[PDB]
Formats: structure tokens, C-alpha cells, sequence
């Protein structure tokens, strides 16, 4: 997971 | 081909990879950012910032056609996605931060 973009920021919680 | 041409700026890097996309923005100064073209599913391209010794990489969204590295604020294509965060700072479509595409990775 940490390789790819682990969704940073966009629509978390 | 003469429209919405990514390979005509020097912040798209297309067929990059994570590592290898913060290869040139962590050699970089702070402020280079750089976009990819791959991922699974929920996104198309993907954006690449180096902002604090670090690259901050991005899955962009394609909604309705358009593209957005938070999903929440979106553009017309990558160019006018990535050439409108250099402006809207960051802290506001990403989280912790604090500064916007500053510079390009083929510079």
C-alpha cells in the first residue's frame, strides 16, 4: 500500500 | 496532439512510478510536483509534490471527465487540474499542506 497513493486526502471520513 | 498535450509540460510524467515519480522531486527542490498516468480504478492520473523533503503523490479522479487530485476541487483535463493547484493552495484540497504546485520535475 505505502508504495502506491494510499488516497491521502480527498474523501476520508 | 496541439490540445490538452501532457507531454508538452514538464510536470507530467505519464508512465511514472511512486518511487520513481519523488525520484526527481525529492532530488528537486521543495515546491516540485510532477503527474503520473496509472493506477487501479478510482483515479486516471496521479499527482507527484515535493513538499517538505518529501513527495506527496496523489490519485487524480476523472469526474464527469474532469480531473481532481482530492476529488474535491476538479478541472477540464491534468493541465488545468495541475495548473490551477500551483495557486490553490494545497491546505485547502489536500490536508496537512501547506503550499501548491510550485515547480515541474522536467525543469
Amino acid at each position: 500500500d505505502t508504495e502506491v497513493y494510499e488516497s491521502p486526502y480527498a474523501d476520508p471520513e | 496532439g496541439h490540445m490538452q498535450d501532457l507531454s508538452v509540460h514538464l510536470w507530467y510524467a505519464g508512465p511514472m512510478e511512486r518511487a520513481g515519480a519523488e525520484s526527481i522531486l525529492a532530488n528537486r527542490s521543495d515546491g516540485t510536483f510532477l503527474v503520473r498516468q496509472r493506477v487501479k480504478d478510482a483515479a486516471e492520473f496521479a499527482i507527484s509534490i515535493k513538499y517538505n523533503v518529501e513527495v506527496k503523490h496523489i490519485k487524480i479522479m476523472t469526474a464527469e471527465g474532469l480531473y481532481r487530485i482530492t476529488e474535491k476541487k476538479a478541472f477540464r483535463g491534468l493541465t488545468e487540474l495541475v495548473e490551477f493547484y500551483q495557486q490553490n493552495s494545497l491546505k485547502d484540497c489536500f490536508k496537512s499542506l501547506d503550499t501548491t504546485l510550485q515547480f515541474p520535475f522536467k525543469e
